[PDB]
């Protein structure tokens, strides 16, 4: 009810596109295991997505050929690297922080097929030295400015 | 007084915080929060009044903290929402690109969606890693309250993110926010935490 408002006015999602979403919600939690199981090696993330036409969708990517998926409700999307591949490249950047002024966060963000640095406005300096730094393969990552300061 | 998930509490008389959610440890009554809100033995006040002290956090490395509390404070299995509240039915996890909320003493009730897992939160103090990131707004005193789903799923308390001068980023469009939290389960599991539910 009082969360209908709150999700219209910040999510966009009106009452009528709640049950679609919801399903679509329910069913990225139930599949998420069968889905990194069906991929295998190549498993390269999933997430739920918003549809240009207001309606959600279930997303998995791999970094293999595959074109389909067994598991229903399930997009699959053709990417250059695996999520192990862009994982490795994460621990790389947590070492090299561990042995960063301008450097706000890192991530692996399966949606871009690569580990996100974000960097304080004006700062991208400062993630491209520490790409390098932490020995990170530049086409695995992708620096991105944020506003603000954490 | 009434232990609510997003409500005030002071920190010492000193700092201010937003109470994560409502939890127990066998008998003893408690509540989680941010690790940053406070260090151990730390005084936790409501409306002036003592409530209990900080038993145990992590922060940097991770930012997780459980206040236990007197036997006199009363748990319930909610988070503030404007005039109402959510009622906390669990702790399942949400998938990225889920629709999540969260509740703070000063944006108060504010959504959004989880943009990204297990992130490293390069914050003064230190690397802080695991956090989740949403794109909700949120602003300085929300720290340690509740993000929880529509359907009332907790889902962890609220670590940082990057406010602007006003101190909060509801200025900035969502696609360029980075507000994170902390995930619930490790902080229950580390510190043998039930999460009170309704
Ligand atoms: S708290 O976790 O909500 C939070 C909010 C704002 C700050 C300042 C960031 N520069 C820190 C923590």
């Amino acid at each position: 009810p009082q969360l209908k408002f709150a999700m219209q006015r910040d999510l966009g999602i009106f009452p009528t596109q709640l049950p679609q979403y919801l399903q679509t919600e329910k069913l990225a939690r139930t599949q998420a295991a069968a889905i990194e199981r069906e991929f295998g090696a190549q498993f390269a993330g999933s997430w739920i997505e918003r549809n240009e036409d207001g309606s959600f969708k279930l997303v998995a990517a791999t970094s293999g050929a595959r074109k389909s998926s067994t598991l229903g409700g399930v997009e699959v999307r053709n990417v250059r690297y695996s999520l192990k591949q862009l994982q490795s490249a994460m621990e790389q950047l947590d070492a090299g922080a561990n042995a960063l002024d301008g450097v706000q966060s890192w991530y692996v963000d399966p949606r871009s097929n690569a580990v996100v640095v974000k960097v304080d406005d004006g700062a991208t300096d400062a993630g491209v030295d520490f790409v390098a730094l932490s020995g990170a393969d530049s086409a695995q990552v992708r620096i991105e400015s944020s506003p603000g300061k954490l | 007084a009434n232990i609510v998930g997003g409500i005030e509490y002071s920190i010492n008389n000193a700092s201010l915080c937003s109470v994560g959610f409502s939890v127990t440890r066998g008998a003893t009554k408690g509540f989680v929060t941010a690790g940053h809100c406070g260090t151990v033995n730390a005084t936790a006040r409501i409306g002036g009044a003592v409530v209990g002290t900080f038993a145990a956090r992590v922060f940097p490395g991770n930012d997780r903290a459980w206040v236990s509390l007197t036997s006199a404070q009363t748990l319930l299995p909610r988070v503030a929402n404007g005039s109402s509240f959510v009622t906390v039915r669990g702790s399942t996890e949400a998938a990225v690109g889920a629709a999540v909320c969260r509740s703070g003493r000063t944006t108060g009730y504010q959504c959004g969606t989880i943009t990204a897992k297990n992130v490293t939160a390069n914050y003064a103090e230190g690397a802080v890693r695991g956090l989740t990131q949403g794109n909700a707004c949120m602003g300085r005193g929300d720290s340690g309250g509740s993000w929880i789903t529509s359907a009332g799923q907790a889902q962890g308390v609220a670590s940082g993110g990057n406010v602007q001068s006003n101190g909060n980023n509801c200025g900035i469009p969502a696609s360029q926010r980075s507000s994170l939290f902390e995930r619930l389960q490790p902080i229950l599991s580390q510190y043998g935490l039930s999460l009170v539910t309704g």
